[PDB]
């Protein structure tokens, strides 16, 4: 159990989690705000 | 009397040809065997470009930094 | 030939004469080091330049020193 | 405008390229049938067209001969929200990287192997790092006047 | 002190005239630079003192302000007018080789006379009057004329800056400007345009 | 508007302010500058045979040591000046204010 | 000595073929051969320098000698916007009848090149007009390559070989270079424009028989001498003026128009013969410098002494930097080939923008040579001076005595330097590639809308300054109250303003989004190109990796496969890497030019300026659209006088594909191979009665290197060089 | 004409003659 977290930790499947996460909320940041060249808030 | 520096202190390479000159290391041990041109055995935290992490200095080429 | 140099750095571990493919280096006594021996070059005639003994040398920085030279037959490793 | 260009719902251009490209889609479209799932998709296509356009059209984009639009990143206060605005929240972002992995990096230097934990990563000690780099140019600057930003001597 | 809770420099210690203590970029930090810096302060702030009054006296009578008054030779055939009458020798190459032989000549000497105290107070024929009489009261016009000059150049920087805020226009006009309505006429209009 | 007043009045005025004005400035600083050398020695010391300078051409019997080169130098200076004063004055370029 | 080399006795003593390249290759590296003193050192590049210049002279003196025997000089004077100028005649027994055909243009008798080089409107901007003028100038440069020969021969014998003290006399060479070279040189120039070349370009053919009673002014000399110069310049050329004629001539021989003739499209032949005038006398004046034999001048080694700031933010500032460069040969050439190379790159920006010989903006196919031409070459020679500048730090620098100057300083903060060009490398290669990369992808998914166009408004911003008005933006020279307007009117803004708006020539092009991402690609490459080159020169003495980096020389194979691997360690491999990437930005510079030239001289900017955007636009709307005529220079078919380029465009793809080999495989496998083929000869009948007389051996690591590089850079410039002519010579537009 | 004499002899005869002499002077020994 510690050994398979430790596994979990090391550079390639923390990459991949974290990649993966963070791919997913650009995908949904574009697609509920698709396209956008600036910054419309203002 | 102890020639060098005391063992464990902290020494700034000064050969310039060394992988950590101007860095520091800490002391193993100073031969105090005269005729020896580098006594000063020094240990380092990082490997050098051939895995080495041990090396001999001569007296004018360590300085003790604390 | 190819020139070999060995410098005072030396601790005298009889690596680089190990590591030589063409018996160049030899090991003389010194009184310079613990192991009260150093490294000579008698034989650089038949030093071909491999540097075989450079990559054995744990002085930093390193005490043999192979200074690629002139070119012969036995230094270009020629069997014709 | 400015450098010449004209503003995006000034163009002809602009709005020709908005028709060109629904009347393309459309074409792609009467070969599909009306309740076909193809159809709701370049419909949807076709509204996510106009939204773009009308989009870029509102938020005072500046457009060139080609109807397409040209940023300015002169600071021109007209139009920060093209580089200046949208750089600023980067440099947040970056410098948030940055500060927590070289926090990261400061707290692992004193373990007895610290190659282990930058190949193996401690996430406890992470996840308790990642929000210092909200307060990332207080924590710098202040280790900028302390002399705790830079390595004495090197 | 010129600014309390401020540590002074090493080499300022208060004894020159003028000495409170201010130079945030040490650039005094040489004595040869200290040295030569106060001399060339004295003349910059005499140079001021001159200006000051030569630039506002003239905009008080019929004559233009100081921008102004420097036109003619911007045309072909100028010709200077020293109180609304038209001198001889108005021409611009006229007054320009005269303007180098003469000021050349003199501010030269002053280059080739290293006391270095002759180069900041010389004196002799410069003090017939006689005010460099007693040690003291010579020191304490030293200090009048460092803080007179100071305010001359603080002065010759309003009326630079002013001028680029008001393009043709007279320094003693700013301040008619000003008493117009000082609470609507202010730097902020210039600041905040 | 005539050439030798310009020319005439501008050397002169040079010469007058390199004879009697810019004269000791220029010799201290001509001495503190020294002669060129090359590897800490001069250039003729050195070996090359046509670095002498000619002491001969600056020997003058003139009180103050003004010489050919003097001349030559403050001359050029006076007739430069004298024909950029008269070509500036010929061409009737005029800005606008 | 004993044989080939005799200037090296240890490759002369190598028993196997290395000998031979070797001794080709280090024949003109003066300082290691044996025996070599300072005085033989200065005194062989002395005596180099001579048969250079006499190199130049005989080669231009041909080019001269083909335009005037087989050339269109005569008849192209007469047409010079229909006639296509004539190089030489061609004479390839190899030719088939249709070669002959094709390549029979120009209004010639048999097979001709066309000339590109643009010595034709050169030589007729200058004054020639016969092919008798031509004659005569190839035989004055034969014999000026015949004295260049002699003076060379002269110094080598003893009593003319002159000191080393002679050369280290640097105060004596820059007064006469800036007095005698620069500026007399320039000076008698504007003498040939105002008495041959102005008075040629008005009908009047002066020559060395009728030169000395024609007037070059009709009131010459005497204004000159009042200093009412203005009278030279009271009566120019009228706008509507015909070169080679007289209606509209005038009789000015300086003034200060600021614009083109509006006929030839180039400079006044009058602004030019002002210009180097002024620029002489300014030389002249400046050259009377430093100090020599009359007690008055500067001594160079005291004024570097001098520049040192108080604080010491520069240490000891510029102390001993006199004789650093006076003894280090290196020194010197490093800072010749820099300010050559930036004032080569500098002829190429002008020479396009302000085209200074008449009717050579009209063929396109001359300016885009001639700028390609200078900027490769440019591109060289700045290799070249980082390359000495490596090669001055390992052979000739003195550290003690640089001791804490700026020069010392640089090796000091190395990592500094070093760092900081690779995150601009970083910064530009990062955010350039990926804004190509965004808006290919916006068009590939057919949304050009979504592309980011940044304007490049800050050079906008000074074509504004310079009084354009295609952008509108109301600052100098663009705005009427500017005093920089007013100054100028009565005098070059008249005829500035009249060009710079002149929607047909090249001064001050309109850019757009696609010159600001391409701009960006040519900091990219000028930034790691210097990385490259910088990094090698600072670690040439020495690394981490290799503390003793100058004991080995400048240029040796590697340090073994210890310590991890040193491969490509030393400087001349720094060097041998930054050729790659000069090609490389030049390659981007001249793809720049070329696309934006050829769109325009086709009047189809907007494909430019919407295609330039996105890198699949380079791709197809530049490389593959304009190669259509060139790769059918010979089909199937038949041909036309287009397929001597496609001809040499796919000896370019080989030559540099051939250089792959060199570059990739390396020697270990070469030599076996070449063991394996020395037995089999020794074992063949017949054969073996033929003995080597040299030992076959594999090509030296640093050999292969050269070789691969040579390959590389020949098939780069001959594959583009027939392209680009080929592109537009076969549109002539 | 001319070409027809000179274009072999530079391009056949010349380096025939530069090769074959080159090649005797780098093989030759002293
Ligand atoms: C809404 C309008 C008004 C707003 C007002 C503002 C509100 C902000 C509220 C923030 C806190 C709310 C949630 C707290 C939940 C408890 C999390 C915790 O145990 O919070 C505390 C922890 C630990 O606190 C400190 O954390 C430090 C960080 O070092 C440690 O870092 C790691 C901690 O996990 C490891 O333990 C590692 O070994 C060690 O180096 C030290 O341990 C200190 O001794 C310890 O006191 O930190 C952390 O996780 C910090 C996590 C909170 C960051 C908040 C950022 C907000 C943006
Ligand atoms: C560097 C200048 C130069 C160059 C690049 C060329 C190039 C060319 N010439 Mg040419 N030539 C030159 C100078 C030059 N020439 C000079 C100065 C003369 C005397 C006026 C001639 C007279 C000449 C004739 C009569 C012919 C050519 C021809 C040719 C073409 C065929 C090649 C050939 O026959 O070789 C060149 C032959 C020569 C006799 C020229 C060599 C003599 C001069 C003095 C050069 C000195 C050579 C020297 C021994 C070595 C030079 C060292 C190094 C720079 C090469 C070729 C394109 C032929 C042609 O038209 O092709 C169709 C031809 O018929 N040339
Ligand atoms: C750069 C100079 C040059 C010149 C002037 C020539 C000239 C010629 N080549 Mg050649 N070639 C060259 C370079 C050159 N080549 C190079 C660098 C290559 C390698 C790519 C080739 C490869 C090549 C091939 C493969 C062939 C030619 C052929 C020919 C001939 C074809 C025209 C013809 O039909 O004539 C007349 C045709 C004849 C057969 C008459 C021969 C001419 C007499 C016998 C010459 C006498 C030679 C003389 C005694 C000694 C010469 C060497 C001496 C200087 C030491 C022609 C004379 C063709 C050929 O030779 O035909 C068989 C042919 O097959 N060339
Ligand atoms: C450095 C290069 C670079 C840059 C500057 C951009 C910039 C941009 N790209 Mg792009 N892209 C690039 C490289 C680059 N790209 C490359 C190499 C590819 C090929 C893989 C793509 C492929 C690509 C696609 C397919 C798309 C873009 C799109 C966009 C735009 C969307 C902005 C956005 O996501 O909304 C805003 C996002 C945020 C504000 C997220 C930040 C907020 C954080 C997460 C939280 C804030 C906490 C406080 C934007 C201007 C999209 C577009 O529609 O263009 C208009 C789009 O569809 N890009
Ligand atoms: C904590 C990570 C970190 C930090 C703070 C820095 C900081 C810096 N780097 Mg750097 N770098 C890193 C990682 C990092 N680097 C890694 C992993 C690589 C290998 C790809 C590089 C390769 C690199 C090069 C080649 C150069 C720099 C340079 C620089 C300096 C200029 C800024 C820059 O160009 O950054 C740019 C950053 C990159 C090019 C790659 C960064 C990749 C990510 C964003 C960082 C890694 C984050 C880490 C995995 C997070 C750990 C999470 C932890 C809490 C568990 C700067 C001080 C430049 C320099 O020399 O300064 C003048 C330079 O030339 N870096
Ligand atoms: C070093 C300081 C200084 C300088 C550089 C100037 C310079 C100038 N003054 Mg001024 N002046 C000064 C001090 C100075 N003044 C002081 C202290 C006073 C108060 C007494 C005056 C009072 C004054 C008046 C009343 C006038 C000038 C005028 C002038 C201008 C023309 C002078 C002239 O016609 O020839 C030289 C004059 C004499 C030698 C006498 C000139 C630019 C005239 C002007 O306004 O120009 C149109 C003008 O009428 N000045
Ligand atoms: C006025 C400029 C100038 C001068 C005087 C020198 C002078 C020198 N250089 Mg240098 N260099 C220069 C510019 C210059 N360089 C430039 C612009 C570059 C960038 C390309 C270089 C790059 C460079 C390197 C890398 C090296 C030198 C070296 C040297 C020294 C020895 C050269 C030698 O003997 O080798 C002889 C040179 C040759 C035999 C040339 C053969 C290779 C050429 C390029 C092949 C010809 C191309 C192709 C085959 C022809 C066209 C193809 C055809 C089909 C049309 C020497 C003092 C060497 C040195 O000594 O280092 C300490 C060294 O390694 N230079
Ligand atoms: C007034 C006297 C005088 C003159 C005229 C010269 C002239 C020259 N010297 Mg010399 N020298 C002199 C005095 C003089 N020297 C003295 C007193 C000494 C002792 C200290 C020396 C010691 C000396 C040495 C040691 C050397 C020279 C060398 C040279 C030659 C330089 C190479 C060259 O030709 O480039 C030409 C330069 C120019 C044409 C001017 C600059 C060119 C500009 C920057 C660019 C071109 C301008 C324009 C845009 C071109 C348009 C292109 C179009 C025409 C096609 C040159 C001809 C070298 C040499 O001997 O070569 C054999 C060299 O090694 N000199
Ligand atoms: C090295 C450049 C050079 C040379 C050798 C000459 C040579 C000559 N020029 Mg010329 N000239 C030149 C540059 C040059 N010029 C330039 C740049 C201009 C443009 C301003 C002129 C404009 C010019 C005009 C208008 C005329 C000449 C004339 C002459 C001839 C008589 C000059 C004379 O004896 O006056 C006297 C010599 C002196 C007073 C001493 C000069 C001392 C020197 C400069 C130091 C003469 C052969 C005249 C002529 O006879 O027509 C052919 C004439 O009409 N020149
Ligand atoms: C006896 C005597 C005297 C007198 C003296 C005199 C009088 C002298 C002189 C002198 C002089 C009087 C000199 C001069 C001059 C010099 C020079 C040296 C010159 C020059 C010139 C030039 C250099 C020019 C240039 C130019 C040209 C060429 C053209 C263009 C323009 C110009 C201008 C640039 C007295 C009594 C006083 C004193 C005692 C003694
Ligand atoms: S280079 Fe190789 S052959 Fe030469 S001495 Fe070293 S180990 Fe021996
Ligand atoms: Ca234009």
């Amino acid at each position: 159990m510690r050994d398979l977290k430790t596994y979990l930790s090391v550079a390639p499947v923390a990459s991949t989690l974290w990649f993966a996460a963070l791919a997913g909320l650009l995908i949904e940041i574009n697609r509920f705000f698709p396209d956008a060249l600036t910054f419309p808030f203002f | 009397p102890p020639i060098g520096p005391k063992r464990g202190a902290k020494v700034k390479i000064l050969r310039q040809e060394s992988y950590w000159y101007k860095g520091t290391g800490s002391v193993v041990a100073v031969d105090q065997d005269p005729n020896t041109r580098y006594p000063v055995v020094v240990r380092f935290n990082k490997v050098n470009y051939a895995n080495v992490s041990t090396n001999n200095y001569a007296l004018d080429e360590v300085e003790e930094v604390k | 030939s190819h020139s070999v140099k060995i410098y005072d750095t030396c601790i005298g571990c009889t690596q680089c004469v190990r590591a030589c493919p063409t018996d160049v280096l030899e090991m003389i006594p010194w009184g310079g080091c613990k192991a009260k021996q150093i490294a000579s070059a008698p034989r650089t005639e038949d030093c071909v330049g491999c540097k075989r003994c450079e990559s054995a040398c744990p002085t930093d920085f390193l005490s043999v020193r192979v200074y690629l030279w002139h070119e012969t037959t036995r230094s270009m490793g020629l069997a014709y | 405008d400015i450098a010449g260009l004209t503003p995006c719902k000034d163009s002809k251009q602009f709005a020709k390229r908005e028709k060109q490209s629904i009347k393309k889609l459309e074409s792609s479209l009467k070969l599909y049938a009306p309740d076909s799932a193809p159809a709701l998709a370049i419909n949807a296509t076709i509204e996510k067209t106009k939204r773009r356009f009308d989009n870029y059209g509102k938020q005072g984009l500046l457009c060139g001969a080609d109807g397409l639009p040209h940023l300015i990143v002169s600071g021109d206060q007209r139009h920060w929200g093209e580089f200046i605005t949208p750089g600023i929240l980067f440099l947040y972002i970056a410098g948030w990287i940055g500060w927590v992995g070289r926090s990261y990096l400061i707290a692992i230097r004193d373990d007895k192997k610290p190659t282990q934990k930058e190949i193996i990563i401690d996430v406890p000690l992470a996840t308790g790092l990642v929000f210092r780099g909200f307060s990332w140019p207080i924590a710098a600057y202040r280790e900028l006047l302390n002399g705790e930003l830079v390595a004495k001597d090197v | 002190d010129w600014m309390p809770g401020q540590p002074r420099p090493s080499y300022l210690d208060g004894s020159a005239p003028g000495d409170f203590g201010f130079d945030p970029l040490r650039l005094g930090e040489v004595p040869e630079n200290l040295e030569r810096f106060k001399e060339s302060e004295l003349i910059h702030c005499r140079w001021a003192m001159l200006a000051v009054p030569g630039i506002l006296v003239p905009e008080a009578l019929g004559l233009g302000n100081w921008v102004k008054a420097q036109e003619w030779a911007a045309l072909p055939g100028g010709q200077a007018t020293y109180l609304g009458n038209p001198v001889p020798w108005g021409t611009l190459p006229t007054i320009l080789v005269i303007e180098f032989l003469s000021i050349a000549f003199v501010e030269h000497q002053r280059s080739m006379e290293k006391d270095p105290e002759k180069k900041k107070y010389p004196g002799g024929a410069f003090d017939p009057l006689g005010y460099s009489k007693d040690p003291k009261k010579f020191h304490e016009y030293k200090i009048k004329e460092v803080k007179n000059g100071r305010l001359a150049l603080l002065a010759f920087v309003g009326i630079c800056v002013q001028q680029s805020a008001y393009p043709g226009t007279g320094p003693l006009e700013n301040l008619a400007t000003h008493l117009a309505d000082p609470w609507h006429n202010t730097i902020g209009n210039v600041l905040i345009p | 508007l005539n050439p030798s007043l310009v020319i005439s009045l501008s050397t002169g005025l040079s010469l007058f302010l390199g004879r009697f004005v810019f004269f000791n400035f220029q010799r201290e600083n001509v001495a503190k500058q020294g002669l060129p050398e090359q590897n800490g020695v001069t250039h003729f010391e050195a070996g090359d045979t046509r670095a002498k300078e000619y002491v001969s051409l600056l020997k003058s019997n003139d009180p103050v040591g003004f010489n050919i080169v003097d001349v030559l130098a403050w001359g050029s200076i006076g007739h430069i000046v004298a024909y950029y004063i008269l070509a500036t004055s010929s061409n009737g370029y005029d800005p606008k204010f | 000595a004993l044989r080939f080399p005799r200037f090296s006795q240890g490759l002369a003593q190598d028993p196997t073929t290395r000998r031979i390249w070797f001794g080709i290759a280090t024949a003109h590296d003066f300082e290691s051969h044996d025996d070599i003193t300072e005085g033989r050192l200065y005194q062989n590049i002395f005596a180099s320098h001579f048969g250079q210049l006499a190199i130049i002279f005989l080669w231009t003196s041909g080019n001269l000698f083909h335009v005037a025997w087989q050339g269109n000089f005569e008849a192209w004077v007469q047409d010079p916007l229909h006639v296509r100028p004539i190089a030489h005649a061609i004479w390839d027994p190899h030719f088939g009848q249709p070669a002959v055909e094709a390549f029979t243009r120009g209004g010639a008798l048999g097979p001709v090149n066309i000339a590109y080089s643009g010595v034709y409107q050169w030589w007729y901007t200058i004054g020639l007009r016969t092919n008798e003028d031509l004659y005569t100038g190839a035989i004055f440069l034969l014999f000026l390559s015949f004295i260049s020969l002699l003076a060379g021969w002269l110094h080598l014998q003893p009593k003319w070989k002159p000191s080393v003290s002679w050369f280290k006399n640097a105060e004596s060479r820059l007064n006469h270079h800036l007095s005698g070279l620069f500026g007399v040189s320039s000076l008698a120039w504007a003498g040939h424009l105002v008495h041959v070349a102005i008075p040629g370009s008005r009908g009047e053919y002066v020559r060395w028989n009728n030169f000395l009673s024609v007037l070059p002014h009709p009131q010459g000399l005497g204004p000159l001498f009042t200093g009412q110069w203005n009278l030279y310049a009271q009566n120019p050329d009228s706008s509507n003026h015909l070169f080679s004629t007289s209606q509209g001539a005038g009789t000015a021989i300086l003034t200060l128009l600021g614009g083109f003739h509006p006929q030839t499209q180039s400079l006044w032949l009058t602004d030019m013969a002002h210009h180097h005038l002024a620029i002489a006398i300014l030389f002249l004046i400046g050259g009377h410098m430093y100090r020599t034999n009359f007690g008055i001048g500067h001594s160079i080694k005291y004024i570097l002494e001098a520049h040192i700031p108080p604080g010491g933010r520069l240490g000891r500032g510029h102390k001993g930097l006199y004789d650093t460069i006076n003894n280090s040969i290196h020194f010197q050439l490093g800072l010749a080939l820099a300010s050559l190379g930036v004032i080569t790159s500098l002829v190429a920006q002008h020479m396009y923008s302000l085209p200074a010989y008449a009717f050579i903006a009209q063929d396109f196919t001359t300016q885009a040579a001639l700028y390609t031409h200078h900027q490769y070459i440019a591109g060289f020679i700045m290799t070249g001076a980082f390359a000495h500048g490596a090669i001055f730090f390992i052979r000739d620098y003195n550290p003690e005595q640089n001791a804490d100057n700026v020069l010392a300083r640089m090796l000091e903060h190395k990592e500094a330097i070093i760092s900081h060009l690779s995150w601009a490398s970083l910064f530009l290669g990062f955010h350039t590639l990926g804004l190509y990369v965004h808006n290919d992808v916006m068009l590939a998914f057919g949304t050009p809308e979504k592309q980011i166009l940044i304007e490049p408004i800050f050079a906008q911003w000074i074509q504004s300054a310079h009084g354009k008005t295609s952008y509108g933006f109301d600052v100098l020279l663009s705005s009427t109250n500017s005093p920089a307007l007013n100054a100028g009117r009565s005098i070059w803004l008249p005829g500035w303003l009249n060009a710079i708006n002149e929607n047909s020539n090249s001064l001050f092009l309109t850019i757009g989004p696609g010159d600001f991402l391409v701009h960006h690609a040519i900091a990219l490459g000028l930034h790691t190109t210097t990385l490259i080159l910088v990094k090698g020169a600072l670690d040439a003495r020495g690394s981490k990796l290799m503390p003793d980096k100058k004991d080995f020389g400048y240029s040796f194979p590697c340090d073994g496969p210890g310590r991890g691997g040193t491969c490509d360690i030393s400087a001349w491999d720094a060097f041998y890497l930054a050729v790659f990437w000069m090609l490389n930005t030049i390659g981007w510079v001249t793809f720049y030019w070329h696309w934006k030239h050829i769109t325009l001289w086709q009047g189809n900017v907007s494909q430019f300026n919407e295609s330039s955007t996105y890198l699949m636009g380079w791709l197809r709307d530049y490389l593959w659209l304009n190669s259509s005529q060139l790769i059918n220079g010979y089909n199937p078919f038949g041909m036309n006088s287009l397929s001597v380029w496609a001809w040499m465009f796919l000896f370019g793809h080989l030559v540099w594909a051939t250089g792959f080999m060199f570059l990739i495989s390396w020697r270990g496998y070469w030599q076996e191979l070449i063991e394996t083929l020395a037995w089999a000869h020794e074992r063949t009948p017949l054969a073996n009665l033929i003995r080597w007389r040299d030992k076959p051996v594999a090509l030296s690591i640093v050999q292969a290197r050269l070789v691969g590089l040579v390959h590389f850079s020949v098939g780069y410039i001959f594959t583009y060089a027939a392209f680009l002519i080929a592109s537009t010579s076969g549109k002539f537009g | 004409n001319l070409p027809s004499l000179f274009v072999p002899l530079v391009g056949l005869l010349f380096p025939a003659v530069a090769m074959a002499s080159l090649f005797l002077h780098v093989e030759k020994r002293l």
